[PDB]
């Protein structure tokens, strides 16, 4: 019989600061054992300040990829050159994929940017278009690796004020662009040992007023 | 949706249907009324699957609903089993199947008798002195086997209907959370609050 | 006969052409355009004493930010109206947002042209749609059977229209107020309308920012009318 | 299909089509609407060009919508018929989805909406009919009276008349029809009603059909000798 | 849905320096038999462009002659269909990647893997990858079947990264190419002897070579081995 | 006379009546000039407002960030044919990861027109168009007419008094198609050759609209204050 | 998921758990399963999140072009059939839904109607669905009276779902608080779990089975 | 195109008239006479043949009288074939509504069906409308006997006594003055064969000019028969009425 689907691997990675947004991805692209490519982007500038990636199944992310970026164009079209908030766009988004909910886009979703008072914005879709804002997400792979180490180092969960027995949380602070960096280069080099589909390169997409500003850095080959 | 039963008397129909609904592992609603007035002196009851169930009654309420209006008149409670009927013999070579079954007890006002009207999901229709659906009949049969007479007052018919509910609440393994009972006669359809 | 969509030989369409025509037999409707929100008002024109005049609905909301006055063959317009409320709430279902006056005014204007031998013949009513968006702030346009829109500072349609556009020249500009603009709406009704004006043969109507689109009440507009009356008196 | 453009403008800005419907129901026979305080009375014109006729059997001018609105008509008989059957029809799909009655003014709007579709449909002609629709919306005691039109507008009215010689019959209710004081009761609404007939119909009782709507379901229409008692006490009042 | 009758093996490629190398064997198998032994798998279009198949021969055929079609409507209404607006491989790619992609999409793939190997109008370098699932990627090496496990090994040793591809030239590049293509025919049960090679350079422009075949073989060896462990004779 | 009732019908001397009436729509919309250099094309138009009160009819168009137009007539008709070059730009980059020529959108234009002028029932196109487009064989220049025929020019005008910029285009063939490497003096001779076909109203601030395509110049439309630089 | 609504004395009560779920990932605390459909009228989601957040959505303008055509708000009971209806035309595709449709209208009261993917559409005064359910109406029902203090209520509610996400494996995160009353819907807050559990085990003397 | 040559057979005139229904009903006026009378205990139909010549096959010809179920009958007045396309109608939706209640059709829902058909012709399609009227006769436990017509428009109305096609007028003024309510079969009969006799444009009445039949609820137990008239039969009812 012949199976629709496949996995292409990678892992992705948003974190929202208080006047900028990165999305991250890997670069390594795979099926089963086999590495297809060692450079082959997965996070992209989609227009509007909004950077995007779908990662899971790739000929369905690059599919989602290719459709949003033309819903882009068309609403400049449509809505005489009006700037996509990045709330319109994940409604948008939702819409696409649940357009296909009886034979869904096999892909995870991010999508990074600036909201419209200027503050930094990651949102997340499950394959059928279910998604939420928020300050953290990783998605793919190794997501179930990464993502708890967010949530203690960006969200400071599990910890608390030393010497106040255990009442006052560690309260919650932006991090800066240096700090998210590091963050998300520490995330990928646990990853990539790790797991086996995860590796080659890192290519991170900051988002700020300025514009969209990209950084690369190389991850273990093995 | 689980117990439904009727019985026809001398000058009256009387359905008793269960008040549980069941989803699974909890009971969600114990005061659930399986019915539909079709029109003034003509009560359909109803069980099966979920959804299908009320979207079914309710569509054959608004047809029935529909032809009163037209012709102004009352069809006879033979004339809508016939249309219930064809309705369910139509879709159960659908896509997809409405999974009722149901009861029609009606007072057919030309003739001045009760009558009791039987029809599963296939559209197999019976007239019945008395009928259930489910696993109801295999209890109730037998006792109105035993108890039954066409001659009995409507009183009479409610404390036969008695013992059948007592011996479904003895033997039965699912709690239907009791019965609402509907009697329907010349002067047309009332609940009884009592039972 | 002769085809529906025929050009004429100056290059205009018959069908067009002859729609403009019913649109000038229609009642009055009026609308200015401020920096402090937008004023639609209507010549209701009760064709008889008994007819309960506040069943005329000639002024109508499509959206919270968007709102709609007619004039011409007004039963035309229901299809136009349920064209643009849903055009409006389906637009903010796939965008999480309020729809732009301009691209909601140019939705309904792509159904003008859909005629043929489809629908069998343009539609034989003017809108005037008002409305405010964060991009263009408040903003009136005017939709004709054409296809073709025209945004105005401010604009006159119906029976009285060529009267009562060249007082609107003389009498808008920049600075107006609300206020002012419900009374100038007010008095140019009255100039142009054959019986006299009041409140239940005339009926005013607003879109701010704050508050959205507002259909006047009877007892609203009457003090308006009332104030008018004075401010002429007054000089 | 046949998709051929009937309903047109001219030059002058008129569709033809439309208003050659209008004197359809011109030719019609007379239909009439009178509100009360507590009722709608629709009144309406039988014809005695036939006699021989079953009064049993023969289509009723006055057709129930749902048991709380009815539906009178001036026009093409026929025609009447296509808008009665969709309207009840749509008047059940309300209780299907809705779970509540149809509005007077919701049905109406529907009536309407429908003969303004045939004004602008390939292949079709206009509704040849103008209608009445009367009565209360579900627990509500204000009464309703809508009248529509081929062109497919719609309006609310005190007291209304279509059909032939509507021009005299529209004149004796604005006269005679006060809105700070309508009908009180159902015999003053009544009264009034007959009245109104009586400058047209020109023959006594048999001619005149009248049907009651009051609220909460109401719907009752009057007998021959019922009508015929009004139709005595107004005569021997005007005698003086 | 269907199941794949007659099949091509491995396509393997490069870039180099200045272009790119794209080869395959001649091979139509059909199961465990070795059928067709005369068939072309490389297929160019225009000068600039080759499209190496593998996978299902029939679904191949087909692709073939929508090319061969691509040209033919390319060159209408077209005064530079032989200049400025030819046929690019990116064009190419981006065609069958569409076609690949929506045939997945309709549950009746072309049930093949694909490599358009080629050089850009400017001197770039193209190479990409698409198959039945509509999945493309990019890399200095690209191989299909057999060819992904053990010549993308041997030929990622040369250019490794993007910067080892300015230091390799087509001599080494070919002899690259050459080298695994034997070593396929020792280790892929269905692959032949015989093979087309094709270089696509932006200075010399298309080198196609057919009727190629694996020599310099070592089998020497296998007559010093004797029995599975025990026997020593 | 007895053939124009539709599109359908030849006259005897083999002229279609429909088509030259929708020409004629052309005529008596607004002046609107198109140019071109080796490097750069520009678009300029007169917009034309209803009154004091009202806005200027927007004239111009983008198709994609390579090749827009002009319109002159009725402008829904270039609503509806601008779309279609829209979506016929966007499949080709979407399906050939191409950008589509301005010679094959000009084919495309040509062909979608025709099929209104053989069959029954549905009418001409009662607009004409300038694109303008900047492709893999440089800078190009469109005219559009409704009968179907599309022709690739240096410059052109259409609509009301276009014959003046046409003329003065003529003479400055020469000087004009030299501007390379220079978008402001390739608009101050679109905006010099529009004033040629002006009368008693002049080149305000609201009225003009200048639009602009080139080497390193993605299609854009400079409106309002942005085009005072030009009066 | 927990999502509970219950009828009483001062209104309806609303409390709902905020997290997602993919198999044993935890991948979400933060979901907000309660939809504003207007002043009036709120929607709870149980089941798939994009079949309930885009269907619930959905609704929302369906009832928003309900007050545009009829210039009167939408019923509950009008509301929610048209979501059973429209659940009911996709029935055996495998949409996974289960709601509640909770607001006041003049008409009717404040009324609370359940609805599910398999078609069914029931009207009653207590609900809790999801994986959770069971949980919560342990201690729902039985603290249960019609006339509780609005204060009691909105913590009857609260303390319901915290009992559900401390057993459910698949419930948790945080506790989201509604009341709707004759003037609308009031929010209540949002109340984690990781706090409120030792807040309520200190002051109710609950919970003797946690080690404390 | 095809525009030039349609006549638009849906249209209004300036008066508010339907053009092809109007010229129908004139020629319908110039088929033969049909009468329809009802009274307490039956219905007759009485209806004259066009076509005299004496080689046609009387015994087995029916342009007239046709049966649409065993209680509801029909006179026509028009095109034959127009009538045959409705009638075939007629007897298919009356078994669609046995089918589905198991009761006979009420006469008014067959005759509303019938009517709606016409109707439809005459709003939609661009066709021309069907060139017949017909006389229903018929019984139901409703109403009991019921007569009904339907012309070309698609309105219908119920009657005591009725006539359709050729002198109409002259045949309604010589039954609205010898019509009783309290009349019977027998002299409903006479009546209907009177009316005829008078109004014919032929020089005399004769069997093999006439379709004559009765329903009755005369039948052995209470029971609805349909008789339609053979030859003889006809030949028989006119010596003892006393018309030949
Ligand atoms: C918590 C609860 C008890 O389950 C409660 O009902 C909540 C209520 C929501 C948040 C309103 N429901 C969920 O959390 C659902 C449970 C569920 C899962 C799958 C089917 C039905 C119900 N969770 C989701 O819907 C889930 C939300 C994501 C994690 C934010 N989405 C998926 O599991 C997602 C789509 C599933 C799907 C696919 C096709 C058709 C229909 C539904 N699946 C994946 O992301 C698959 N997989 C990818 C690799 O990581 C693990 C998950
Ligand atoms: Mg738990």
């Amino acid at each position: 019989q012949f199976n629709p689907y496949g996995d292409n691997g990678g892992t992705i990675l948003g974190i929202a600061g208080e006047d900028f947004a990165v999305l991250a991805g890997d670069t390594r692209n795979i099926t089963d054992y086999s590495i297809n490519s060692r450079y082959e982007p997965k996070v992209f500038d989609c227009g509007d300040n909004i950077v995007m990636s779908a990662n899971g199944f790739a000929a369905d992310g690059d599919a989602l990829v290719k459709r949003f970026k033309n819903s882009v164009k068309w609403y400049h079209f449509d809505h005489n050159d009006k700037k996509l908030s990045i709330n319109s766009a994940a409604r948008n988004i939702q819409h696409l994929l649940y357009g296909k909910r009886f034979f869904p886009y096999y892909v995870h979703t991010i999508i990074a940017g600036l909201d419209e008072d200027g503050k930094g914005a990651v949102y997340s879709f499950d394959p059928v278009g279910s998604y939420e804002r928020e300050q953290c997400r990783a998605g793919g792979a190794a997501a179930s690796l990464i993502m708890p180490f967010l949530d203690n180092q960006v969200n400071f969960k599990n910890q608390y004020e030393p010497g106040t027995n255990g009442k006052v949380k560690k309260p919650l602070k932006y991090l800066s662009v240096e700090e998210v960096i590091k963050l998300v280069r520490d995330s990928f080099t646990s990853a990539t040992e790790r797991h086996i589909q995860v590796g080659d390169g890192l290519e991170i997409l900051i988002v700020t007023k300025d514009g969209v500003r990209k950084e690369f850095y190389e991850l273990k080959r093995d | 949706m689980d117990i439904i039963l009727g019985i026809r008397v001398q000058d009256s129909v009387i359905l008793a249907s269960s008040k549980a609904v069941t989803r699974g592992i909890s009971v969600l609603k114990d005061s659930d009324d399986k019915t539909r007035q079709l029109s003034p002196h003509t009560l359909m009851s109803f069980a099966g699957e979920a959804g299908d169930t009320v979207q079914f009654a309710e569509y054959i309420q608004a047809n029935i609903q529909l032809y009163s209006i037209r012709e102004d008149y009352e069809l006879s409670p033979q004339a809508v089993s016939s249309f219930v009927r064809q309705e369910l013999a139509k879709s159960i070579r659908s896509r997809r199947p409405y999974q009722v079954n149901v009861l029609i007890g009606g007072y057919d006002k030309k003739k001045n008798k009760p009558e009791l009207y039987q029809i599963d999901y296939l559209g197999t229709k019976v007239e019945l002195p008395y009928g259930a659906h489910g696993y109801s009949g295999f209890y109730t049969f037998s006792l109105l086997d035993h108890h039954y007479r066409p001659d009995m007052t409507t009183e009479e018919g409610l404390d036969l209907l008695k013992l059948c509910v007592q011996e479904l609440e003895k033997r039965m393994p699912m709690d239907f959370k009791g019965v609402i009972v509907k009697i329907v006669d010349k002067d047309g359809i009332r609940q009884v609050d009592d039972f | 006969d002769r085809g529906v969509s025929t050009f004429s030989p100056e290059g205009r369409l018959f069908q067009v052409e002859y729609s403009l025509e019913a649109i000038k037999l229609g009642s009055t409707a009026i609308g200015i355009a401020t920096k402090e929100g937008v004023v639609l008002g209507v010549e209701k024109r009760a064709t008889s004493p008994l007819l309960e005049s506040d069943s005329i609905e000639k002024i109508v909301e499509i959206d919270r930010h968007i709102g709609c006055a007619m004039s011409g063959l007004t039963a035309d317009a229901r299809s136009m109206i349920e064209h643009a409320r849903t055009a409006a709430v389906t637009h903010n279902l796939y965008y999480d947002e309020d729809i732009n006056v301009e691209s909601l005014t140019q939705s309904v204007c792509d159904l003008a042209l859909r005629f043929g031998e489809l629908m069998s013949r343009p539609f034989g009513v003017a809108l005037l749609i008002a409305g405010h968006d964060a991009d263009d702030g408040y903003q009136l346009f005017h939709a004709e059977p054409s296809g073709t829109f025209y945004r105005y500072n401010a604009k006159a349609i119906g029976s009285g229209s060529e009267g009562a556009q060249a007082e609107l020249l003389n009498e808008w500009h920049s600075s107006l107020t609300l206020k002012e603009a419900e009374l100038l709406v007010l008095k140019i009704l009255k100039q142009v309308m054959e019986e006299k004006l009041d409140e239940n043969n005339a009926q005013l109507s607003c879109i701010t920012k704050q508050d959205g689109f507002k259909i006047y009440d009877n007892e609203k507009t009457a003090e308006l009318i009332k104030e008018l009356k004075e401010k002429e008196a007054a000089e | 299909g046949y998709d051929r453009a009937l309903s047109i403008f001219s030059p002058d800005g008129h569709i033809f089509q439309v208003e050659y419907a209008l004197e359809a129901v011109k030719r019609g026979t007379c239909a009439v609407g009178v509100k009360g305080k507590n009722c709608v009375v629709l009144g309406c014109e039988r014809r005695s060009t036939l006699k021989l006729q079953d009064t049993r059997i023969t289509p009723s001018k006055v057709s129930k919508i749902d048991s709380h609105v009815v539906l009178s008509f001036s026009g093409l008989n026929a025609d009447s018929r296509i808008l009665i059957e969709k309207a009840r029809v749509e008047a059940q799909s309300h209780r299907l989805t809705l779970e509540d009655p149809v509005t007077v003014e919701y049905l109406t709007r529907y009536v309407a909406g429908v003969q303004q579709r045939y004004t602008q449909s390939g292949g079709v002609r206009p509704f040849g009919v103008s209608t009445l629709i009367a009565g209360f919306d579900p627990r509500d005691d204000e009464p309703k009276l809508y009248q529509t039109e081929p062109s497919g507008i719609y309006s609310s009215w005190s007291a209304q008349t279509i059909g032939r010689n509507s021009k005299t019959v529209r004149e004796f209710l604005e006269k005679n029809y006060d809105r700070k004081e309508p009908p009180a009761t159902v015999e003053e609404c009544v009264k009034l009603t007959v009245r109104s007939l009586l400058e047209v119909v020109q023959t006594g009782a048999k001619n005149i059909e009248i049907t009651v709507v009051k609220p909460d379901s109401d719907i009752v229409a009057l007998s021959s000798e019922e009508i015929n008692q009004y139709v005595t006490q107004i005569e021997q009042e005007k005698q003086e | 849905t269907q199941q794949p009758i007659v099949t091509g093996t491995s396509v393997i490629s490069m870039k180099y320096d200045n272009g790119v190398i794209i080869a395959a064997d001649n091979l139509g198998s059909y199961g465990s038999l070795l059928r067709f032994n005369g068939v072309e798998r490389l297929i160019p279009v225009g000068d600039n462009t080759v499209v190496g198949i593998s996978g299902d021969i029939s679904d191949m055929q087909h692709i073939e002659r929508l090319l061969k079609d691509l040209v033919t409507e390319n060159a209408y209404d077209n005064p530079l269909a032989d200049a400025e607006e030819a046929l690019e491989p990116s064009y190419i790619f981006e065609y069958l990647a569409t076609v690949m992609y929506q045939r997945r999409s309709k549950m009746n793939p072309l049930w093949n893997a694909i490599i358009v190997a080629g050089v850009q109008s400017n001197g770039d370098q193209f190479l990409r990858y698409v198959n039945l699932l509509g999945v493309t990627y990019s890399s200095p090496t690209l191989a299909t079947g057999f060819g992904a496990h053990m010549a993308n090994p041997l030929l990622r040793k040369v250019v490794d990264r993007e910067s080892d591809i300015p230091k390799t030239t087509v001599q080494v590049a070919e002899e690259a190419i050459v080298n695994a293509m034997r070593v396929l025919y020792y280790r892929d049960a269905r692959s032949s002897r015989n093979f087309s090679l094709a270089i696509i350079d932006k200075n010399t422009g298309l080198t196609f070579k057919k009727n190629l075949q694996v020599e310099n073989m070592k089998w020497d060896f296998a007559k010093d081995i004797k029995g599975y462990g025990t026997q020593k004779i | 006379n007895n053939y124009d009732g539709d599109t359908v019908t030849f006259s005897p001397t083999g002229r279609l009546f429909q088509v030259e009436y929708a020409l004629e729509a052309i005529k008596q919309g607004s002046v609107t000039v198109g140019l071109r250099s080796n490097t750069h094309a520009v678009l300029v138009a007169l917009k034309r407002n209803a009154d004091e009160l009202s806005s200027y009819q927007k004239k111009i168009i983008k198709c994609d960030e390579h090749m827009g137009l002009s319109l002159a007539g009725l402008a829904p008709d270039a609503r509806v044919l601008s779309n279609y070059l829209r979506q016929q730009c966007n499949y080709s980059s979407l399906v050939f990861n191409r950008k589509l020529a301005v010679e094959r959108a000009g084919h495309l234009l040509c062909d979608k027109a025709q099929k209104n002028t053989q069959s029954y029932g549905g009418r001409p196109y009662g607009v004409g168009l300038l694109i303008i487009g900047y492709d893999k064989s440089g800078a190009h220049l469109l005219e559009f007419q409704p009968s179907g025929n599309v022709t690739e020019l240096y410059g052109t005008a259409i609509g009301a008094r276009s014959q003046g910029a046409k003329t003065y285009l003529e003479r400055t063939l020469d000087t004009f198609i030299k501007i390379d490497g220079n978008p402001d003096e390739l608009i101050k001779a679109g905006v010099e050759a529009i004033s040629q076909s002006l009368r008693d109203e002049s080149l305000t601030v609201d009225n003009l609209s200048i639009a602009i395509v080139g080497k390193d110049t993605p299609f854009t439309i400079y409106d309002g204050e942005a085009v005072a630089k030009y009066i | 998921t927990t999502t509970l609504a219950f009828r009483f004395q001062g209104g309806i009560i609303v409390a709902v758990d905020s997290r997602a779920t993919a198999g044993n990932w935890v991948a979400s605390q933060t979901v907000k399963k309660v939809i504003e459909i207007n002043p009036f009228l709120l929607g709870t989601m149980a089941g798939g999140a994009a079949d309930c957040q885009f269907w619930e959505t959905w609704l929302g303008s369906q009832c928003r072009l309900h007050e545009l055509r009829e210039k009167e708000r939408i019923s509950v009971a009008a509301a929610s059939k048209i979501l059973s209806n429209l659940v009911y035309q996709y029935k055996g595709a495998g949409l996974s839904m289960g709601t509640m449709i909770c607001g006041y209208t003049r008409k009717e009261g404040p009324t609370i109607y359940y609805v599910d993917s398999d078609g069914t559409r029931l009207k009653g005064d207590i609900f809790c669905v999801g994986s959770g359910q069971t949980f919560a109406y342990g201690v729902l029902d039985s603290n249960y009276k019609w006339d509780l203090s609005v204060e009691d209520a909105l913590y009857l509610g609260k303390r319901s779902i915290l009992a559900a996400a401390h057993r459910d494996a698949y419930s948790g995160g945080s506790v989201n608080l509604y009341h709707v009353t004759e003037d609308g819907w009031i929010y209540h807050g949002n109340h984690d779990v990781g706090e409120l559990f030792w807040k309520v085990k200190e002051e109710e003397g609950s919970f003797n089975n946690v080690i404390g | 195109g095809s525009r030039r040559y349609d006549s638009r057979t849906t249209i209004f005139s300036p008066e508010g008239r339907l053009y092809q229904v109007e010229y129908a009903l004139e020629s319908i006026s110039h088929a033969g006479t049909a009468i329809g009378i009802m009274a307490s205990d039956g219905i007759v139909l009485a209806a004259e043949r066009k076509v005299t010549s004496t080689l046609l096959e009387q015994d087995t010809s029916t342009e007239k009288l046709y049966k649409l179920n065993d209680k509801i009958a029909v006179a026509v007045a028009g095109l034959t074939a127009d009538a045959e396309i409705l009638i075939n109608t007629a007897r298919i939706h009356a078994q669609n509504y046995l089918k589905t209640y198991n009761e006979d059709i009420p006469v008014e829902i067959l005759v509303r069906r019938l009517s709606d058909i016409k109707q439809g012709y005459t709003q939609h399609g661009g066709l021309r409308p069907f060139g017949v009227s017909f006389i229903y006769a018929g019984y139901d436990d409703r109403y009991g006997y019921q007569l009904y017509t339907s012309n070309p428009s698609g309105n219908y109305t119920g009657w005591k006594a009725i006539s359709v096609g050729a002198n109409t007028s002259a045949a309604q003024t010589l039954l609205q003055m010898d019509y009783k309510d309290d009349m019977k079969v027998d002299d409903a009969i006479e009546l209907a064969l009177k009316t005829l006799s008078k109004t014919t444009d032929s020089s005399a009445l004769t069997y093999d000019r006439l379709e004559f039949a009765t329903i009755r609820k005369g039948a052995n137990d209470g029971e609805v028969y349909q008789k339609i008239f053979k030859p003889q039969e006809i030949k028989d009812i006119l010596v003892k009425t006393g018309i030949t």
